[PDB]
């Protein structure tokens, strides 16, 4: 789908047509597969993730198609979070601090994010072990991919504990997906992390180590080194096509650089101008008034996907204050 | 310091009269402040060893007549008028009577109450004895005022768990006086009726009903996400008045009818910490006390559903029909 | 390793309806499994009990009486309490491979001549290959028994076994470093710890010195204190009321205030409201105080330690608490 | 015997005239200690040691009073100097005058001491190098003008001729210390000796024959009589240099003339807790009379004690006595815990202070200390409640949670004399490197923030801004008692001293300078008791560092309880209302705040430029600059973090010819430029997150 940029919240006005609001929004994302839906459990709002301001709009309209008379808000940014330098290894204390567990997490391999981003690599539970094959497919360096423990919502999680780590393999992943569902940063989707396992110890037994020791620990120990590493949260951002008289090639240049849009290419075709920009999403929300007005609706425009690229340093903490207060 | 009527006097005279010589104190955990200041009094007063309770106790479900079983001659309860519950040792129950003057708040009562014409009257237990002086005014300012009682709860007297003494009153408006959300916000989602609570410590006066939906919005999205899941814990709590093992069974085979995996988990206190070990459950029903289910739910990551929120799930009860579970004797 | 087979046996021998599982929380995640396969094979329902529980003094036979009519407890040799439910104790023995640390082993102990061995329930089948092992390499092997311990086993309030060895060093096979801990204060011998679980081989006089003096610490603290709590447990082996009455007494023959508290799980969390008491005295086991000081803002002391307090035995002997029956 | 002697001194202590108020001036390896002990023969490092003296049919009481002199403890040093009139300046005849006697002896010239010379370990001059008669003249000659450049330059104008030294008119002596012989040219031509017989004695050991006609103790206290001034003589001039006050006033007239039936004014020269006795302050009487069984009113505690036993020395003996008149050396018992430097007075009459303190003694430097071994333990313990009880700007915890026993002074040398003083009393120990102490604060005003519990339905309001510099001095100086808000009309106290009156009703806690405030009108009194608790364990630990926090007002404006009144306990308040601080603290601008001394110098003015370069280099500002005859004097303020070290590096800036000392300024705010820095240090040693959670962890 196209990748999701933008993030809705839409609620029924009426809270008895619930049964078939749900209905409703399954229609909508049946309809349109560059909408992604969820219901939050923890807020209790129905979120559309779609792929800008207009294809969020198309689900919004498609409420109609549905019968659901329904508030929608609106989109918000939806950003993923990735750290800019290598960590130190940073220590988790179990819930007694009975265990101490030492991780190291630095920026994923380039070549490995692609190959995961671009389906080469499916995601899940390293288990079978020849099947280490796929890491190595993927860019890893073999007999190092082999300790691959989870390849975890787009990030991997490995184990160098010798002879150490015996314990805690199903809580860890368990943990490792929790602590990429929500990063370092503002809580948003974490991408791109590889985390290593560099030392490991234990107080109580293997038998007075359950759940609420591993758990906390891990959890602790991954927001930390994360934190330490230099979090960087992330735009998505557009590559974007305008194609538009000569007559407004001034108004038309503005109004993409008012959008934090750079100049990739521009083409000439007889009295017909392409210019070819990249832009962050988070940058254009209304584009259709200001780029219309900018061109006296000269300019015909469209956007592809860019990337999830890192959110300018000047801006970010202003956009952490606006997403944690949210 | 006393927000509250704690009846030493009472507690110490029939402790000596009845002869007994080590004797165990309950509190909540808004009067466990005081368990020194109490225990100090009672050991001054009478050659008796006082026993304070460390464990939480939620309410009158929850004493501590099996853990204190042969330990103690008798059992001090405070907070509650009792659940008529089957009793392991000698319980005096101290309600523990708020020292608190509504008088001062009825004005603004009537200003809010315009619009409706026939009120049920709902307390909880530490202002039960100034109902009389509301419905006395209310009733002298054209109102028409219903106190209910029922087989669990005294007249005028919710609880989260039942609300069995405003059942088939029929009233326009409900008015709560007492302290905090939960009890107004059980009798709203009971009732769907207006609702009014008057904090008689605020002294404010405010309608539930915004916060009511809130919380129903969030029940919904819980349930929709137990709707996928396949293995299932029923929670069963080994409280003396939120035992319903009964129904955890009678879950078990619906679910199991159902072709899903059910078990049942039993332990006194339930909190998220416990759960965390069964990785393979993916949602619990609570056969406990309902009001965890409800008012905790943001604590657990997986679902946590009463049992009448299961029969919403299993398409055995209507959306319009969402309901709190009750404790009944 | 969870000897599924015969708790199957036992299941069916005794007709249950009603089988309730028992595990510490280290076993708590074996519970579907177990339960999934009693209820394939025999027409039982299984309650597991989800309670937190540390021990064999930790059975949930109040609670579970008259919901199940067996009991399946994980982990434990049982203690002389004097069970209601029918329960069947299940040791599980580890699931491990402890070969090519036993040459390790014997590398970090070549000053030593006779050696005790000691360890848990767990790792009570690897006793004698490792007596046998370390005898046929040229060593003097003792291994203690007592009225309620094994040959070689003990807990965490029941070092008796291991107090008339007269052993050079003690070896202890196995994780929870509270029993190295103990075997050192008792015997006062240098003593190794292998963990056959990650490994590791360690002198725990080492650990032992950054511990005492916290305790040391802790007591001195409490020297100040004029009000006491006095904790016991609902927990049937960990109920000693006679000693707590015995405390409070003590304490105000001291001229202090002291006051009882008694809880099922102690936490630092239940001693919050109490505000006017400034130290706390445990008349339960004997590792809470030990393990758990750094969680407690207050001193929380074992009988041994306010005995300390009160100057009515020495700093010099310092003891750890025991559980006797 | 003894009745005779003691008899004798009580006669002596009521004429100024007949005292020597006196020290020993020396560098630290050229025999002061047994000058000391053997002057006092016709051992010591005490208090103060009295000798009786005839000297030309007259009697005279000898005080030979402590005088340190360590260059870099100059509070010490200079303190000392202010009770002596007098000092014998002792010259190793080998070394000559090195660089800590020019030091002492300047500091002395400085507070109005009369200086005397005597050179020691002549025996080692005529063993090493054996001089000619002339060739002794000359090194004598020598070493006497070096003393006279220093007096020249330093001493009063009035003075510079008479004070300096003469080798003619006996001002000058030589000999040993060790061997128990000294003379003068006086007793050269008493006695008949000339410098050959000196050689002759000295080369062919016999140097007990010398010692017989010219005794170091009849010769060096006889010089002592003649050449050094008496209390009565010297006050007339030394009074000003010594004393900040009004002189025209009836004490300073009083002091002056060294008039016993002035208003009594003294000054605690050391206090010692002393080992079958009990606790001793030792002094110096300017003026009035001190009288056992008296009242009498420390300046710088700004209280009371009634004195019990009064007295006098006997050689380090004290005899006890009704009353000790001016111009004298005291003993007196029931002090208070009056520290050395003390103003005692009249409490009536009630005198200016000589020394005293322009910030009270925070202390700036931890050091951990544990016993080596594990048994030394409860007496580690006993040894440390003595240290911190003779010294009382050095306080102690002990660490409940890591098992250290925490020791916390003003600077690295005050606790390095610590960690020695322990040795003295017999802890093996082991003492870590030492730690600065920080504070935590905020600088702006917060908004209103919520801080909800773990069940996310209770929930909490506050605000923190920066507490009013009225309140936080106020409580700095004692002015107002910190804890519980009780007594509901003492919030005037609050007012007067610049918080608002419907501020002041409202303040509930007062700790760490610091005040937790109710805005909520109209409830909670059983949670307030929580959120109080829920307050103080918040500020023990402040969110940057895990330091302690102050300077803080919090305002609670409003707050919501989802549960009963009678169902809500510490579980579901507690970190509610500590979140909200952490949080409210965050979005404050949170600072760090460093620890500063104000520093002395006083060096030859050559040094000038290496020595304001040296402070300037540990990020030093300085504050003002004196000058005094050849030296001159720095005042500078300096972070407690940029001066470890400094002793040795301005020893070598200024060729140790440096005196200094500090004191303590307060805390500055560190600077923004240099506090994440810092923060991260503090957060990496104490095994800490490395980033300190920031308002999104307190927030939803
Ligand atoms: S909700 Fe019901 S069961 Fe639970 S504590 Fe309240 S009265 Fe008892
Ligand atoms: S040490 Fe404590 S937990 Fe372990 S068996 Fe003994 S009483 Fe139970």
């Amino acid at each position: 789908i196209s990748e999701p940029v933008v993030t809705v919240a839409v609620e029924a006005k009426n809270t008895k047509d619930l049964p078939k609001l749900i209905e409703v929004l399954r229609q909508v994302a049946k309809e349109d597969p560059t909408i992604k839906v969820e219901i939050n459990e923890e807020t209790g709002e129905h979120l559309v993730s779609g792929m800008g301001e207009l294809h969020l709009e198309v689900i919004s309209y498609r409420i109609k198609d549905k019968g659901v008379e329904i508030q929608t808000s609106e989109p918000i940014v939806v950003y993923r979070e990735t750290v800019s330098q290598l960590s130190p290894q940073v220590e988790g204390k179990s819930p007694n601090k009975h265990n101490r567990f030492y991780i190291t997490v630095e920026p994923l391999e380039d070549e490995l994010f692609k190959a995961l981003q671009e389906g080469k690599l499916k995601e899940g539970k390293v288990k079978g072990k020849e099947s280490a094959n796929d890491f190595m497919e993927y860019g890893l360096d073999k007999e190092e991919a082999r300790k691959v423990w989870d390849v975890y919502n787009r990030s991997v999680f490995i184990n160098a504990t010798r002879g150490y780590l015996d314990e805690v393999k199903e809580l860890l992943i368990e943990g490792f997906e929790s602590a990429l569902n929500d990063g370092p940063l503002a809580k948003e989707i974490a991408m791109g992390l590889k985390f290593k396992l560099h030392d490991a110890k234990l107080h109580e037994d293997a038998v007075h180590r359950g759940p609420a020791q591993v758990l906390p620990a891990i959890r602790n120990a991954i927001y930390a080194s994360m934190m330490s590493a230099g979090p960087t949260l992330l735009e998505p951002m557009q590559k974007v096509f305008i194609n538009t008289p000569q007559d407004y090639m001034g108004p038309c240049t503005r109004e993409i650089q008012n959008r934090r849009g750079q100049i990739v290419d521009m083409g000439q075709e007889g009295d017909m101008a392409t210019i070819e920009s990249k832009v962050p999403v988070a940058e254009m929300f209304g584009f259709a008034g200001d780029i219309r007005s900018a061109a006296e609706g000269r300019c015909l425009w469209s956007t592809e996907m860019s990337g999830f690229e890192r959110l300018p340093r000047e801006m970010q903490n202003q956009i952490v204050k606006e997403i944690r207060q949210r | 310091m006393s927000m509250y009527n704690m009846d030493l006097d009472k507690v110490i005279r029939k402790i000596n009269k009845k002869g007994a010589r080590t004797v165990g104190l309950q509190f909540p955990e808004g009067l466990k402040m005081q368990a020194v200041k109490i225990a100090k009094a009672i050991e001054s007063q009478t050659p008796a060893t006082v026993i304070i309770s460390g464990d939480p106790c939620f309410g009158a479900c929850d004493v501590s007549d099996y853990k204190m079983k042969g330990s103690v001659d008798l059992i001090v309860h405070y907070g509650h008028t009792p659940l008529p519950l089957k009793y392991e040792v000698p319980t005096l129950f101290i309600e523990a009577f708020s020292n608190i003057d509504v008088k001062k708040d009825l004005e603004k009562c009537l200003e809010k109450l315009e619009d409706y014409s026939k009120i049920a009257l709902v307390t909880t237990t530490q202002h039960l004895h100034l109902l009389n002086e509301i419905k006395d005014y209310l009733e002298d300012n054209g109102k028409e005022v219903v106190l209910g009682s029922s087989k669990n709860t005294k007249k005028g007297q919710v609880l989260g768990c039942n609300f069995s003494s405003i059942k088939n009153l029929d009233a326009e408006v409900y008015l709560f006086i007492g302290s905090g959300n939960f009890h107004p916000l059980g009798i709203y989602l009971f009732t769907k009726s207006p609702v009014l609570a008057l904090d008689p410590y605020n002294s404010e006066i405010r309608d539930i009903s915004a916060f009511a939906d809130r919380i129903l919005r969030i029940r919904f999205a819980r349930i929709t996400k137990a709707r996928e899941a396949e293995k299932w814990g029923i929670i069963v709590s080994s409280k003396e008045g939120q035992y319903r093992m009964k129904l955890a069974k009678e879950i078990k085979k619906i679910l199991e009818d159902n072709k899903m995996e059910a078990y049942i988990i039993m332990a006194d206190n339930i909190n998220p910490d416990i759960l965390l070990p069964y990785m393979e459950l993916d949602a619990f029903v609570v056969s406990a006390c309902p009001r965890i289910a409800i008012d905790d739910s943001q604590m657990y990551k997986k679902p946590l559903l009463t049992p009448q929120e299961l029969e919403i799930v299993l398409n055995k009860r209507q959306w319009e029909n969402y309901q709190l579970d009750e404790i009944l004797f």
